[PDB]
RNA sequence: UAAAUUAUGGUCAAUUGUUAGUAUUCAUAUUAAUUUUUUUAAAUGUUUUAUCAUUUUAUAAAGGUUUAUUUUUGAAAGAUUUUUUGUAUAAAAUUUUAGGAAUAGUUAAUAAUAAUUUAUAAUUUUGAUUAGAUUGUUUUGUUAAUGCUAUUAGAUGGGUGUGGAAAAAUAAAAAAAA
């Protein structure tokens, strides 16, 4: 069952990254506050303990 | 290799790929491979030339030559 | 004040010159009324405007440049069942009728696909081709048979539509397991340019199903 | 930049802010100088340009005017980027200096290509050939003289550009000191 | 101090893209194709490593190599590398004939440059460079007639005029004082509208005060 | 081939001559695709094969100099194109000689006279 | 005042409101007695709080008995489905007898 | 498909679409079975595999 | 009504087996069978602790009927700390019945936790409510087939209000603080 099957030389040539497509995400207003304020409490998290 | 009452058959292609008649880039690349391609490649040529011992010359050749 | 205009005869601009019945013809009534109201033209094809002309440089010999009489151009007539359905009907009982012209309504699916006949070589040639609402189709015959054998929509019902994919176009062009160029598949891409299942496939791509014809 | 306050100017105008008196300056060179500013810009300069609180129907005639000389401008800097290099590429083959490239004729462009040729680089040949005719067409020191000009005094009718072609810091290319250049090449 | 480039989506498809196994070779045949290379020496080093290497040679390699030798004159290694190409039977161009006889000619081996116009003279479209080293070898030993001779069976072969032709075979006919010949090469001149060099502005000055 | 057929719309579907009757009316129907390409006006083999010249021959015929683009002086045949004429690996020797004259001839203020100076000294 | 706004994600009614505008409709009687009538039952039962306390008193002891001491007081997932007799189906009518349907709106 | 899958039409008639869902379905969407092309990537890098 | 323009000055074809894919047998397959085997008899030891106690140990079955859900931060993971502050509760959308009609602890508004209020409220012929059947379930089977057909992941308002969370009367074992 498709013991000897090849596929293009495209594949094995792109390069990293090369196929991503640019789409725009949609999301809530709401959904762009919470998300904001988390990744800013992310970022300001104090170093030292365990980050 | 083949067992008893099996009656096995011939596979004419590989795969199932595309004809390069279709296309005139394919059948440039087919004419281009060709012309860098040998037509009957002999134990002397020079893919073999990496068996430069008469040892490696008896192991590729003689068993495991499938492998 | 602003009043704007609702239907197709309003925005494209309609005297309306009969009484009350809104759907009346009125082609060929604006077609002398343009014609008296003139002779540098021929009676060959007309464009509105120059940049429309044909790309081709033997087309734009045939194709001129008329102002506004290059609307309401034509000679024939508009003769359920959707253009394409009627069309195919109407070619198939001439055919079997062993005629010469047929005379079918001219919509831009219906016109690419009788061109792309014309050029698969189903049919000998047209009349009246630049009409927009009716052109006759010259139908080939060798040795007393017909070249069209058959000839059929692909909503085979005047209802359902079907959308084909390039896995579709791909099917058609392998139908049966044959390299299938003797039956051609028309299609109306989303350029709403129409091809055959060859050109199709050749560009990967699919579109509205038309008909199917040989 | 934008300014809450700012404003397109009219010619009257634009002569009554720049009214200066002069007597000899180089055209030219101070043309390639704005236009050497111009080039070394990030798009993000050309953000910030349409005044705010202006009725939008000026500010989309803005829009459009700002984004026909912007284009008009990169399409300049490709023309001179262009011949910069048919430049470089000529003055590489012969060997002659640079300068003296563009005051050349088409008997020395026959020796030259001559010359390659027999020392036997005919795509080096060619490749000089086709530079020094693409560039007889387009080397002149001013070449599109009016258009840039043009472009320079719509710029300055814009009425926010005055103050991005100065303030920057500069070094001294021979003493190699450090200062704020306050000279405004457009003004 | 690198492969000049090697990597995915530079190589093409019909040899199967960018095979690894082969980066040696892709290398290799770069270099031998570079084409702004001028070491001789390095030529014909690379040229051995290829052939050790069993990497296919076609004429542009050749050509390549012939080009790197004109700027030294290293005629010598120019008709090894002739003798080579016959001994592979791999035709040479016209441009690489041309650089042998123009390393050849600057080296003034005059012998060697007639040599090497007989063997492809009749059968490649030899061009005015090709003619212009075999006037210049002539001249060399002092053969202006021959060299108005060659100017002659170049007008016989069709390929015509260029503006160094002219002046070389001015100088062959002013030395040898051909009157008729110059007044053919200056009305031939006129007629195509060369611009004249001062080597043949000399000429024809030279030759008015006789005229 | 195959062949399948239904009688089940019969009076008698159990009727022997119905299959052979059937078969024998559908091979009469059949065509050839030598018939066929002959009716249409072109070759059997370019309905049937994957040859790729053989999309040129489902298009409609359309003149050769309409369908090049056209030269200096109007519509040309392609032919009629040295550049289009020749394969490139043969216009480097003698191609140069020939176009010499091209590039490299002309008047004494056609070669002499820099083009390359500026055009607007006058007028500033 | 007729469009939200597309990035704060206010509605027509926000918009409006901020702007200052005012889009509402002709009421009828109905509706403004529905929009009138708010404020006089609340005053009249402060009223009744501040006029007889021992009987205010003794309403709110009830209902806060009778809410303290119920069933279903967890507020866990089953109390705080917004609408338990469709939720929760299964349960009515061989469980729960409270609902004698399980669909009272348009879902 | 619903949820988890990727297909996002049938395999090889639909009904009716109309404009980016046509366009979509018709030229854009993934097809991987093709033979002669891979799916096709952005703009800019689609131009370099072109061959 | 365009009227048959004389370069016929270039003929010498096709085939080399190289592939852009649902393919159709009304009787072969497909099931219970011609070939169906193999075992299975309940009565039961989780653990550590300061000891008549306390700490750790949250989805067994049958029945009843099933919307189409769930990140208790709250316990643990887990750390230079500290909160039972680390946003878990929401929505869209897809069901069946040969004899087809009414439904309701009801809809929205609310200074109303815990509604003495206000309204021309709400569901339904675009098929509701109840009753009957009834876990869902592109996974099964079949076919040339967007057809037909088949199914076991779960869940669980009165048994302690304990717990971070009821999932708590059984546990082929996921090793449970040396």
């Amino acid at each position: 069952f498709r013991g000897a099957d090849t596929y293009s030389v495209k594949y094995c040539e792109q390069g990293r990254y090369e196929y991503q497509r640019y789409l725009m995400i949609n999301r809530f207003p709401s959904e762009y506050k919470k998300h904001f304020l988390s990744f800013l409490s992310n970022i300001r998290m104090s170093s030292g303990s365990a980050t | 290799a083949r067992k008893h009452g099996l009656f096995y058959g011939k596979m004419r292609f590989a795969e199932q790929k595309i004809t390069f008649y279709s296309d005139r880039f394919l059948f440039r690349d087919l004419v281009n491979r060709r012309e860098a391609s040998y037509a009957n490649v002999w134990e002397m040529d020079d893919p073999y030339r990496f068996l430069q011992t008469e040892q490696d010359y008896e192991d590729y050749w003689g068993d495991n030559y499938d492998v | 004040g602003h009043r704007l205009l609702h239907g197709k005869r309003e925005r494209e601009g309609s005297l309306f010159a009969v009484a009350n019945d809104v759907k009346r013809d009125e082609r060929l009534l604006r077609q002398q009324l343009n014609a008296l109201l003139e002779t540098p033209l021929v009676d060959l094809p007309g464009v509105e405007r120059r940049r429309d002309l044909p790309a081709d440089p033997i087309t734009r010999l045939f194709f001129q440049h008329k102002g506004d009489h290059a609307l309401y151009y034509g000679t024939y007539d508009k003769p359920l069942y959707t253009p394409i359905y009627d069309f195919c009907h109407r070619i198939r009982e001439a055919t079997e009728q062993r005629k010469r012209f047929v005379v079918v309504p001219s919509t831009i699916e219906t016109r690419g696909c009788a061109r792309v006949m014309h050029d698969h070589g189903l049919v000998a040639g047209f009349r009246d081709f630049h009409n927009d609402r009716a052109f006759a189709v010259e139908l080939k015959y060798f040795q007393g048979d017909s070249t069209i054998n058959v000839i059929e929509p692909c909503s085979y019902d005047g209802r359902t539509e079907f959308e084909w994919s390039p896995k579709m176009m791909r099917r058609l062009l392998n139908t049966h397991g044959i390299h299938n160029r003797l039956v051609v598949y028309i299609c109306r891409t989303a350029d709403n340019r129409i091809i055959d299942h060859i050109h199709a496939v050749k560009e990967n791509i699919g579109g509205r199903g038309l008909m199917m014809v040989h | 930049h934008a300014t809450y306050g700012a404003v397109p100017l009219t010619h009257s105008q634009v002569t009554s802010v720049y009214a200066t008196d002069g007597g000899k300056v180089d055209e030219l060179g101070l043309l390639e100088l704005v236009e050497e500013r111009i080039f070394s810009w990030k798009l993000n300069k050309w953000e910030m340009r349409i005044p705010p609180n202006l009725p939008n129907d000026q500010k989309e005639l803005i829009r459009q005017e700002q984004e026909n000389l912007k284009q008009i401008l990169s399409g300049w800097r490709k023309c001179f980027g262009a011949l910069n290099a048919d430049i470089l590429q000529i003055s590489s083959l012969t060997g002659v200096p640079k300068e003296v490239v563009r005051e050349k004729n088409r008997t020395w462009l026959q020796e030259e290509v001559a010359k390659l040729r027999w020392m036997g680089e005919v795509n080096k040949a060619a490749l000089l050939r086709d530079a020094f005719m693409r560039l007889e067409a387009f080397g002149s020191r001013d070449f599109m003289f009016m258009e840039r000009l043009c472009c320079i005094y719509g710029l300055a009718r814009q009425g926010t550009f005055d103050e991005a072609f100065t303030n920057y810091i500069t070094e001294d290319p021979v003493t190699n000191d450090i200062f704020v250049d306050e000279r405004n090449p457009f003004k | 101090m690198h492969p000049r480039l090697s990597g995915q989506g530079v190589f093409p498809r019909y040899g199967g893209g960018w095979m690894h196994q082969f980066g040696h070779v892709y290398a290799l045949q770069q270099e031998l194709l570079n084409a702004e290379a001028n070491n001789w020496f390095r030529a014909m080093e690379l040229w051995h490593t290829a052939r050790h290497e069993g990497v296919a040679m076609n004429v542009s390699h050749y050509t390549n190599i012939l080009r790197q030798c004109v700027p030294p004159t290293a005629w010598e290694a120019s008709l090894m590398v002739l003798k080579q190409m016959r001994r592979e039977n791999i035709r040479p161009d016209v441009v690489g004939v041309g650089c042998a006889l123009a390393a050849c000619a600057d080296a003034n081996r005059s012998e060697e440059v007639e040599k090497v116009f007989s063997c492809f003279s009749g059968k490649l479209k030899l061009d005015s460079i090709c003619y212009l080293a075999l006037i210049k070898a002539k001249m060399s030993r002092g053969g202006y007639a021959e060299a108005l001779a060659v100017g002659r069976e170049q007008d016989a072969d069709g390929v015509p005029f260029l503006p160094h032709t002219y002046t070389h075979l001015l100088e062959a006919a002013e030395v040898a004082d051909d009157g008729e010949m110059a007044l053919e090469l200056a009305r031939r001149m006129s007629s195509e509208q060369w611009p004249v060099s001062d080597r043949g502005r000399e000429a024809l000055k030279k030759l008015s005060t006789r005229h | 081939a195959g062949c399948r057929i239904n009688l089940k719309a019969t009076n008698n579907p159990k009727s022997p001559t119905h299959t052979v009757e059937g078969v024998f009316e559908a091979v009469k129907a059949l065509r050839s695709v030598s018939e066929i390409a002959a009716s249409r006006g072109k070759v059997p083999h370019s309905l049937i094969y994957n040859i790729y010249p053989y999309l040129e021959e489902i298009r409609r015929r359309k003149g050769m100099m309409a369908m090049h683009p056209p030269g200096k002086d109007g519509l040309l045949m392609p032919d009629r194109v040295v550049d289009n004429r020749l394969p490139d690996h043969l216009k480097k020797g003698y191609y140069d000689d020939v176009y010499w004259k091209d590039f490299f001839a002309g008047s004494d203020e056609h070669l002499n006279e820099p083009r390359m100076g500026l055009r607007g000294d006058e007028m500033r | 005042g007729l469009n939200g706004c597309v990035e704060t994600g206010r509605s027509r009614s926000e918009v409006a409101r901020d702007l200052g505008l005012s889009y509402t409709r002709p009421l009828h009687e109905n509706e403004k007695k529905q929009l009138s009538h708010q404020a006089v039952y609340y005053e009249r039962l402060a009223k009744f709080k501040m006029e007889q306390p021992e009987a205010a008193r003794a309403m709110e002891r009830e209902r806060f008995v009778r809410k303290f001491s119920g069933m279903f007081v967890k507020m866990d997932i089953r109390s705080g489905a917004p609408d338990f007799p469709s939720t929760y189906r299964r349960l009515l009518g061989t469980k729960v007898v409270r609902w004698a349907s399980k669909r009272h709106g348009p879902n | 498909g619903g949820p988890g899958s990727p297909v996002r039409g049938p395999g090889y008639y639909a009904p009716p679409m109309e404009g980016e869902h046509q366009r979509g379905y018709t030229a854009e969407w993934r097809d991987l079975r093709n033979p002669m092309r891979p799916p096709e990537f952005p703009t800019p890098w689609e131009r370099k595999y072109r061959q």
